[PDB]
């Protein structure tokens, strides 16, 4: 069985842009609106199955940023509560997004 | 393609950034100096940019005629101030900072990727339904009760211009008896009253 054989801190990189919202990504490829991880993915260490684990964990915490990404786009593209639901929801994310960013530098 | 980014969220695309007449922004194909799954964002941020052209493309054409429609323009002007001074202040830290990435721009350039697709459909009406005369006055007014602050606080400036043309056509008519109109744009066409063009508050 073959493996990409990814470097170490190209992984926190794209951890961040699942923090982020963002879609297609090489790693956490979804399928039917839920992130899941690949399966050639594997380290120098980690023996190809904690990375599996590890991975798996913050692709759950995926799908609580990218349900909510969808929520808020299905609203931009007069209920005036849903839509003022979403800028405080849209609000929290800004703040949020910020502090990944800041890792990133 | 830093510095090509921002150029082509002012209106000047390039061969990376292609430009069509009928989507708008999109970025061409794979190019081997970006990451397989970073395009995503850059579609996103285009976005922003497809509806700046069309800002454009609408104001410079002012395309319907009337006064307060032409005035209804360069209020648009003011609002889009912010949006060419925010980008602009991009380029002191890219000139400071070299090395700077792309994810930056995007959790700076946020809250500008609210407030154009609810004023962008505002200008479509316009387009779409021939909204000639003062109704524009009530087309503004009725969004303007918008629940985003930001959007709120936005076409409040357009109105608080918009108004400047009526006060003045209401002021040299209701002190010296002539009116100044040749499009029948004022309320008052032995005079008469028009009340399917009087505005609704």
């Amino acid at each position: 069985d073959d493996r990409v054989l990814v470097t170490e801190t190209q992984v926190i990189r794209e951890t961040l842009w699942l923090l982020s919202g963002v879609k297609k990504l090489f790693i956490f490829q979804l399928i039917d609106g839920k992130v899941t991880v690949r399966n050639n993915i594997i380290v120098t260490h980690l023996t190809h199955s904690c990375l599996r684990s590890v991975l798996e964990q913050i692709a759950a915490y995926g799908q609580v940023v990218f349900r909510l990404q969808e929520f808020i786009d299905e609203v931009m593209g007069p209920f005036r509560t849903y839509q003022a639901f979403m800028w405080a929801l849209y609000k929290y994310f800004i703040s949020f997004k910020e502090e990944l960013a800041e890792i990133e530098k | 393609m830093i510095h090509e980014l921002l150029l082509a969220l002012s209106g000047y695309p390039g061969s990376i950034f292609t430009w069509n007449k009928r989507s708008g922004l999109q970025v061409s194909q794979d190019f081997p100096f970006l990451h397989p799954s970073e395009t995503s964002v850059l579609n996103r941020l285009c976005r922003l940019g497809t509806d700046y052209i069309r800002f454009t493309e609408f104001i410079e054409q002012y395309t319907l005629h009337g006064i307060y429609l032409r005035a209804f323009c360069t209020g648009l002007d003011s609002v889009l101030q912010p949006y060419r001074q925010a980008l602009l202040d991009l380029e002191q830290e890219f000139l400071g900072d070299p090395h700077l990435s792309i994810s930056h721009v995007n959790y700076f350039l946020d809250q500008f990727q609210l407030l154009f697709p609810s004023v962008m459909v505002v200008v479509e009406q316009i387009k779409s339904q021939k909204i000639h005369g003062c109704q524009i006055l009530e087309t503004v007014y009725k969004h303007s009760c918008g629940g985003l602050p930001p959007v709120r606080s936005a076409l409040e400036k357009i109105l608080a211009v918009c108004h400047g043309v009526m006060y003045k056509q209401l002021s040299a008519w209701m002190l010296h008896g002539l009116l100044l109109d040749q499009h029948e744009e004022f309320f008052i066409k032995q005079f008469s009253l028009r009340v399917e063009i009087l505005p609704s508050y």
